[PDB]
RNA sequence: CCGAGCCUGGUGAUAGCUGGUUGUCCAAGAUAGAAUCUUAGUUCAACUUUAAAUUUGCCCACAGAACCAAAUCCCCUU
């Protein structure tokens, strides 16, 4: 496919250019900061 | 020697102030612009009957277009060229 | 001043061991040796983490359960207190109830 | 004891060359070093302000002395030259003033005209001509 | 802080652009890496934009190094005896064509 | 599970449930996984219009 | 100049003068600091801001007999 | 301090060829080489073999010429300036401190040939007349003088 | 602890050109551990510091310091290594160029106090710092001429510019 | 430091109470009430926040709201 001539293209895939699907990984919040620390919510 | 009870500008016994000059001329510059707001709101060009029903094909299609984009409220696509470009980062010379 | 003064000794790294070279062999063997082992069972550690997650109360909890008879009588009231603990602090305790 | 921080010395030091020119304690000890820096830095943001107003009002002074040396007062002058459509501000007005002592003796004199020429209108009152430097040039 | 930082007074090299004008950037020194992720966008603008950027500035001498380094750099020296190494350690090629070109028009 | 242009596929959807529709629905094109979203329940005259087409 | 001057209502005509500048030098300000502070609310932030700047040189002024 | 063709990133042609065109001069680029080497590098490099042409006639042109035609510019400009005054503002212009400010930051240091380092003043003034001598010979009285005005002028 | 007086004394220096001065001559010296508070030390040093040696001498021997002693000892050591070892002609042909004391190493004893409290005690050591120059102790800096004061205030009124303007 | 000795253990006792709660930046964001051994707290409601779905939301024209003052409710236009 299209897709496949692009890899063909484009880099190695290799464990060093691996990424999640965006938004399955929701950032953790930790109470550090102004924002988030102080009375920590 | 001369204290105003407690706080000076709250209370039964407060500091007492006086009228300027200049606050007499600003009021009376706010009420003149004021009163000739009176005259040109006092004529009219139309009357309640004459505009029954003038702008309703506006306002409503304006509500409409509102009502569009609160509905085409949506997720956004997604693409191969992204995900596949993310393999850059580690584009090499040789 | 709580900054070294000189440079560590290098960190010199095998990235081709034994050990990493053969990372992650078999643990495809169930899907692809008609599922007569598992990833599970591939495991080595303690024998009460063997395929299990868990959280500290839960992993608590089994262990006492799993050795908590050939345990050290110290290390088995350690766990005891530390089992009331966790119980009190998770049932009675936090924001949201 | 893992995960200790290892560049506090970094982030003491990006506080302490701003406090490093202050006096007593304030310019080596972090914690009152940065209760100050932050003074410092918010006042370097209302100074912005304050460093306009007062320069305006150092022009303003510098005006009125001028003009008072040519006879003049800086309301007259101020006004007399925006009725004659001279649009130089106060900035320039104090450099003219400074720098170009008959230039601004010039315009002192077209305020002064221009004042007369009001006066004489006033007193007037009628429909006599409007004055030579009393003309407006209009724009469309 | 004004207080706590150096000032100077508005001035010019050589009376700049009194007769003529003269670019006051003399060299600029590209530190770039062959395999460094970090250097991507520097070798992109080598690929592409650094040849028309030398045509366009030939009074610019740039000279470009490729060697293993971990933050690729660069160094402007101007007639005056300036220096300026700015990292370009993971920009974008645009980006670092716009700090080339910022450089190119600074004294 | 479509394979291929999932954007003729967009096209072809939307001018399918217009007429049923009067407004174009809203839709969303995933490349990634071959799939596409459409806002609103048309489970039936899709499965009868895949049909229809032969799928 | 010197013993005369000529003043615009409110500006000169463009066939009285010519003011010719160059632009010389293209650069960014020194960083300055924009730091927001309220007490006993816990309210501190700061921003580092670099407007852009041109340097122009005047080279002439020229006017020409047209009064 | 050292110089900066000691310094590492240097390409003596290449920076010859960015000062001719960042001055927007058409130079000889020969005649460029040969008014900055000076005869103190040549005598140093002959005792370094022991362990080709100076400056001087460019040197001595381009001064010529410098004293000719700034002074015809100063008495052209003010006419009612004795001979004296006139002098003196020419020895001024071509004086030390001035030619050597404007060489320093025109980049002459950097690439003049010499024994020492920094160069010394009167060798700095040497081979920045050389350079305006190059310029004479190779573009002409007219253009040269416009390079002496933009040069000198402004100082 | 830090000992770089004792190699500040080995730094050796390159031949000397014909025609240039003749680099006078330093020695540097200094006391370590000795049982006397740095800041008293300090008041003694402080008077001996730019004297003649034989001048500090003097005041040395007739003070009533131990610290007054210790640093004659240490004074008078300074002058036979200058003139035996450093190549300094004559021995009355040398100046206290510095003299400061430093913090030593100290110890902590319990100080009993009334009721059932108690106190640390610093036994206090500290140490001793001296740089000889050779040549006659430089002329004192002269007090300032109402000269002086006036040409200082009419450089300032002749350096005044007008400010926040062109 | 005996209105009930001291030490170890249960024990990380409990505390609607005080104190504390550690990087950067942006945004929305201010308090009708009811119960409660409750009024130093909490639960519901109110207000606030986020994400989704849909269509009306505020201001209001006239007419319309009881016998024994300022105003409000309702409310099409706009
Ligand atoms: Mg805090
Ligand atoms: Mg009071
Ligand atoms: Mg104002
Ligand atoms: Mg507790
Ligand atoms: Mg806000
Ligand atoms: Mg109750
Ligand atoms: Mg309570």
């Amino acid at each position: 496919a299209r897709a496949l001539d692009l890899l063909r293209g484009l880099p190695r895939v290799s464990l060093a250019n691996l990424k999640p699907n965006p938004g399955s990984k929701k950032p953790e919040r930790r109470p550090r900061g102004r924002r988030r620390g102080r009375k920590c919510g | 020697r001369g204290r105003i009870p407690g706080r000076q500008w709250i209370g039964k016994h407060r500091r007492p102030r006086f009228v300027s000059l200049r606050a007499k001329q600003n009021m009376i510059r706010r009420l003149e612009i004021e009163a000739e707001n009176h005259y040109w709101l006092s004529m009219p060009y139309m009357t309640r009957e004459q505009e029954r029903g003038h702008a309703a094909v506006r306002r409503r299609e304006a509500f409409e277009a509102i009502k569009a984009a609160a509905t085409s409220k949506f997720p956004p696509h997604r693409f191969i060229a992204d995900q596949l470009d993310h393999l850059n980062v580690t584009k090499k010379w040789s | 001043i709580g900054i070294r003064l000189t440079l560590p000794p290098p960190k010199v790294v095998d990235r081709w061991n034994e050990k990493r070279a053969m990372f992650g062999v078999y643990d495809n063997i169930g899907i692809l040796g008609n599922f007569e082992k598992h990833p599970k069972e591939l495991i080595r550690g303690p024998i009460w983490l063997r395929g299990w997650k868990g959280n500290e109360l839960q992993r608590c909890i089994r262990k006492r359960k799993m050795v908590g008879s050939r345990m050290f009588a110290d290390d088995l009231h350690n766990l005891n207190k530390r089992i009331r603990y966790l119980y009190k602090h998770f049932n009675r305790h936090g924001k949201f109830r | 004891l893992r995960n200790r921080v290892t560049d506090r010395y970094f982030r003491i030091q990006e506080v302490l060359k701003h406090a490093r020119h202050f006096r007593g304690r304030k310019n080596r000890c972090y914690r009152l070093a940065v209760r100050t820096v932050i003074r410092a830095f918010v006042k370097c943001t209302k100074a912005r302000y304050l460093k306009k107003k007062n320069m305006r009002t150092l022009w303003i002074n510098r005006i009125t002395a001028a003009s008072q040396e040519h006879g003049l007062k800086y309301p007259a002058l101020i006004g007399n030259l925006v009725k004659c459509q001279v649009e130089l501000n106060r900035k320039v007005l104090a450099d003219l003033a400074i720098y170009e002592p008959k230039t601004f003796k010039s315009l002192a004199a077209l305020a002064s005209r221009r004042r007369h020429e009001g006066f004489a209108a006033a007193l007037g009152d009628g429909k006599e001509p409007e004055g030579i430097f009393s003309r407006v040039v209009q724009y469309h | 802080t004004a207080r706590g930082t150096p000032s100077r007074f508005l001035a010019s090299v050589l009376h700049n652009g009194l007769g003529r004008y003269v670019q006051q950037l003399q060299r600029l020194s590209f530190s770039v890496s062959r395999d460094g992720a970090s250097s991507r966008g520097a070798r992109e603008f080598v690929e592409r934009e650094v040849i028309d950027f030398a045509r366009r500035n030939p009074g610019v001498v740039i000279y470009v190094n490729s060697r293993p380094c971990c933050v690729p750099r660069v160094v402007a020296e101007y007639l005056n005896g300036a220096v300026r190494e700015e990292s370009i350690h993971c920009k974008s090629v645009e980006e670092i064509s716009t700090l080339v070109q910022k450089l190119a028009d600074q004294s | 599970k479509v394979e291929g242009d999932i954007w003729a596929l967009q096209k072809d959807v939307e001018d399918f449930l217009s007429p049923l529709l009067g407004k174009t629905p809203v839709t969303q094109v995933n490349e990634v996984t071959g799939t596409l979203r459409i806002k609103g329940y048309f489970d039936q005259e899709l499965k009868a219009w895949l049909l229809e087409k032969g799928f | 100049a010197d013993n005369f001057t000529l003043l615009g209502k409110p500006l000169l005509g463009k066939d009285l003068v010519r003011v010719e500048a160059t632009v010389i030098e293209k650069t960014e300000s020194w960083p300055r600091i924009i730091m927001r502070f309220r007490k006993r609310k816990n309210f501190k932030k700061k921003r580092i801001v670099t407007t852009p700047q041109t340097v122009l040189r005047i080279n002439s002024i020229e006017i020409a007999p047209c009064l | 301090p050292v110089r900066r063709s000691e310094k590492p990133n240097w390409d003596y042609h290449a920076e010859i060829q960015a000062f001719g065109h960042r001055l927007q001069e058409n130079f000889s680029l020969d005649l460029l080489k040969t008014a900055f080497v000076n005869s103190c590098y040549i005598k140093s490099e002959e005792a370094k073999r022991q362990q080709l042409k100076s400056n001087q006639e460019l040197s001595e042109q381009g001064t010529s010429f410098s004293q000719t035609c700034l002074t015809q510019f100063l008495e052209d400009e003010y006419p009612d300036m004795p001979t004296e005054g006139i002098k003196n503002l020419v020895d001024f212009l071509t004086g030390e401190e001035v030619v050597c400010h404007v060489a320093r930051n025109l980049a002459v240091e950097q690439l003049t040939l010499s024994e020492e380092f920094p160069v010394p003043p009167a060798v700095l003034q040497q081979t920045f007349f050389a350079v305006i001598g190059a310029l004479l010979q190779s573009s002409g009285p007219e253009r040269t003088a416009l390079f002496i005005r933009d040069f000198l002028i402004t100082q | 602890i830090s000992r770089k007086w004792e190699k500040k004394n080995k730094i050796v220096y390159p031949p000397q050109l014909p025609g240039e001065p003749r680099r006078p001559a330093e020695i540097y010296h200094c006391r370590r551990q000795i049982k006397y508070s740095k800041d008293k030390m300090w008041y003694l040093a402080k008077l001996i510091r730019g004297m003649s040696i034989d001048q500090a001498l003097a005041q040395l021997e007739f003070n009533d310091k131990k610290g007054a002693k210790i640093i004659k000892e240490v004074l008078l050591e300074a002058q036979d290594m200058a003139v035996r070892d450093h190549n300094v002609e004559f021995r009355s042909n040398l100046y206290i160029a510095e003299s400061t004391s430093g913090r030593g190493q100290c110890l902590k004893r319990i100080r009993y106090h009334g009721r059932g409290r108690f106190g640390i005690m610093e036994k206090v050591y500290c140490h001793y710092f001296v740089k000889l120059v050779e040549g006659p102790p430089p002329p004192p800096e002269p007090p300032k001429t109402a000269v002086a004061h006036a040409k200082e205030y009419i450089q300032q009124l002749r350096s005044r510019t007008i400010v926040h303007t062109l």
